[PDB]
């Protein structure tokens, strides 16, 4: 479900609702477990899509796009900023990057598992998102937003924690901030 | 086949080059917070 | 080959669940009472010899491939009077225990699930006359095969079924030759709400309702030599699917299918009957058909013989069948073997059955 | 001793030094989806669309000649 006129997350455009929703994008990736593509022939990306003009909740005729896709080597620098984030490596008593590299906080030393450890103090003061910030100190990077509540928009919502329709339960099922909590019978239940 | 539609197995993406290396049709050659410029709002998920 | 074939939910309910009835070509609905004689025909253990009895049974699944996938079935029945008797049964299908390894350490702790599928039911019979029997079953059905992953609910799905069986056992009638008895029953199996395998009343399947009719015939000669004869019908109670179209081009056949899918079980039972192109002699496609042999020796040493036959248009499951039968002093032992006749590879070739009854409590004159 | 693992739809033989020789995976149907005769203690890709099947019988083929069985599930 894509919203081209809403902010996606880690975006700071100061002027993002005056512009031509048509210019922006919304991406995912994936890593591939078998990548020699060659050795084992894979011959074409196949998909059925049901289409979105044509049923009971369809989209205006005027809202035409497109679906890109890539293969290959692509970059998985989500923050570009030639630093790998691992939220397991933060935290107050942790080793930050000297100067803040951009995008919030990154840890300096060498990541060895990715995991969290079990107690829920350093699960929060982890779980902050890809920004590396818990969202109290996401204004002095993302300067444009800092007066809502989550400037970098990346607050995750369980999908059973939020209002509305289907889709809009879903809407912050992605944010990385928030969607690791320690319990499974927190209200605000993981999905990681 | 290989299956793709594990929504678990996707996460947010990097900025995209469009056409070429020499593109910036979404920022993704820009060194500063320009680069997120252009992401808008996207789910992915299964129906639970 | 097989063209339009009844589609119902937990068809695991109409395979043979002892090595005596799968042995006379899986039919029991006019045979000689015996502790099995619940999935067949409840009615006669108001004519059981013994007061009680307890059997075990395994039908093994792919016994080249893997060990412990079977169906298992446990049955017990106490008739307390000369006329009525208890029996409760269950039947148990299951893959066994299968482990949820994603390597991550040969230590870690491991998720064990074992997806089944069972069915429990008691039935009550009672003697109306002295030669005519009728019971009435509840069954309670759960199908629990679904593995939970993300977005793959395992919830299990359940339904409720009632069974009516009625069995007719003359007294010994002298002939020129022998004197013989007649035997004759009917079973009415399976019915019950749709199960929703998706818990979504939009996606529902029929219960496997069947009807079961049989009469057998007893020559018994020296006293001690007995040859059991016995023929069932069955006919599945559900209406059949369309099948190339009967009123563009894929939307006769989604059409047809929406009418076909809202058709409630109660209706879908008088509907079988019918609701195809062909007369009653097509009519008759629908119905399978098994022959039996039993030859008894002192009523401790059985041999077994059956032919059972499914049309080919529709599910294609023809074979032979071989049984024997052991009885020591309470203890009765069943064996069968299968000889499959169609093209579509049986499950159950080249599997031994087998059965394991205990007969304990009084023991009942029989008329 | 021996182990198989499944992650994302693909099939890991973990084997303590027992050097396989063939390995079949069948359904539960009993049919053959994959058959190798040129296992390598390795990872195998099953096409991923197995019609709503989540359990697979691995039948593995040492070179000594004795069979080692597990059952999967297919996820």
């Amino acid at each position: 479900t894509y919203y081209p006129g809403e902010r996606g997350p880690y975006n700071n455009n100061p002027s993002f609702g005056a512009s031509n929703p048509s210019a922006n994008f919304g991406g995912i990736m994936r890593a591939l477990n078998s990548t020699n593509f060659e050795q084992g022939n894979v011959e074409y990306i196949q998909f059925w899509v049901l289409d979105p003009y044509v049923g009971n909740g369809e989209s205006p005729a005027t809202n035409a796009g497109k679906i890109y896709f890539n293969l290959g080597e692509i970059s998985e620098d989500v923050l570009k900023d030639g630093r790998k984030q691992y939220e397991n490596g933060l935290g107050p008593d942790q080793v930050m990057v000297n100067p803040q590299p951009l995008w919030g906080d990154v840890p300096a030393s060498q990541s060895l598992i990715y995991a969290f450890d079990t107690n829920p103090d350093n699960r929060k003061n982890q779980d902050v998102g890809l920004d590396g910030l818990p969202s109290s100190r996401e204004g002095s990077i993302y300067t444009n937003y800092a007066g809502e509540a989550d400037p970098a928009g990346d607050d995750y919502t369980y999908y059973l924690n939020a209002d509305g329709g289907v889709l809009e339960r879903y809407k912050n099922y992605n944010g990385t901030e928030g969607n690791s909590a320690v319990s499974i019978n927190d209200p605000n239940r993981g999905s990681t | 086949t290989i299956d793709m539609r594990s929504a678990y197995a996707w996460s947010l993406a990097s900025t995209p080059f469009i056409t070429s290396i020499n593109d910036n049709t979404f920022n993704a050659n820009s060194n500063t917070l320009e680069y997120g410029f252009k992401r808008a709002k996207l789910s992915w998920y299964t129906i639970d | 080959d097989i063209e339009r074939p009844i589609t119902t939910g937990v068809p695991f309910l109409l395979v043979a669940a002892d090595a005596r009835a799968a042995g006379l070509g899986d039919q029991g609905v006019a045979t000689s009472s015996d502790v099995f004689s619940q999935q067949w025909n409840p009615a006669k253990y108001a004519f059981a010899e013994d007061a009680q009895g307890l059997s075990i049974s395994y039908t093994p699944y792919l016994t080249d491939l893997a060990n412990d996938i079977s169906l298992g079935q446990v049955t017990y029945y106490n008739k307390i009077n000369d006329r009525s008797a208890f029996a409760g049964s269950f039947r148990y299908f299951g893959f066994g225990g299968i482990e949820l390894r994603q390597t991550g350490d040969p230590n870690e702790p491991t998720r064990e699930v074992n997806p089944n599928e069972f069915a429990l039911d008691g039935s009550y019979s009672l003697k109306l006359s002295e030669t005519f029997s009728m019971a009435v079953a509840a069954r309670y059905i759960r199908s629990n095969l679904k593995v939970a992953t993300e977005e793959i609910d395992a919830s299990a799905a359940g339904s409720f079924a009632v069974d009516v069986a009625g069995f007719y056992q003359s007294e010994e009638i002298a002939y020129s030759d022998f004197n013989g008895r007649w035997r004759a029953g009917f079973n009415i199996q399976n019915l019950g709400p749709k199960i929703s395998y998706d818990h979504d009343d939009l996606s529902a399947n029929f219960l496997p309702a069947n009807l079961r009719v049989g009469g057998g015939f007893d020559f018994i000669f020296d006293d001690y030599n007995k040859l059991g004869v016995s023929l069932e019908l069955t006919k599945l109670l559900v209406p059949t699917p369309p099948g190339p179209g009967t009123p563009s081009q894929s939307q006769a056949d989604e059409a047809n299918y929406k009418k076909y899918k809202d058709i409630g079980w109660v209706s879908g039972i008088f509907k079988s009957f019918g609701d195809a192109p062909g007369g009653f002699s097509e009519e008759l496609k629908e119905i399978t058909y098994s022959a039996a042999a039993e030859y008894m020796y002192q009523d401790a040493f059985a041999m077994r013989l059956g032919y059972y036959h499914e049309s080919p248009m529709k599910g294609a499951k023809q074979f032979f069948s071989l049984g024997a039968g052991f009885k020591y002093s309470m203890i009765k032992v069943d064996v069968s073997y299968l000889f499959s006749a169609s093209k579509v590879k049986n499950p159950l070739e080249n599997t031994l059955r087998f059965s394991l009854t205990f007969n304990f409590g009084d023991k009942y004159e029989t008329y | 001793s021996f182990y198989v693992s499944v992650k994302d739809k693909t099939i890991k033989l973990n084997s303590t030094e027992d050097v396989m020789r063939e390995v079949s995976i069948f359904d539960i149907s009993g049919k053959l989806l994959y058959n190798n005769k040129k296992v390598e203690n390795t990872e195998f890709q099953v096409s991923n669309f197995q019609s709503g099947n989540q359990v697979l019988i691995v039948k593995v083929t040492l070179d000594n000649g004795n069979i080692i069985t597990k059952k999967i599930v297919f996820n």
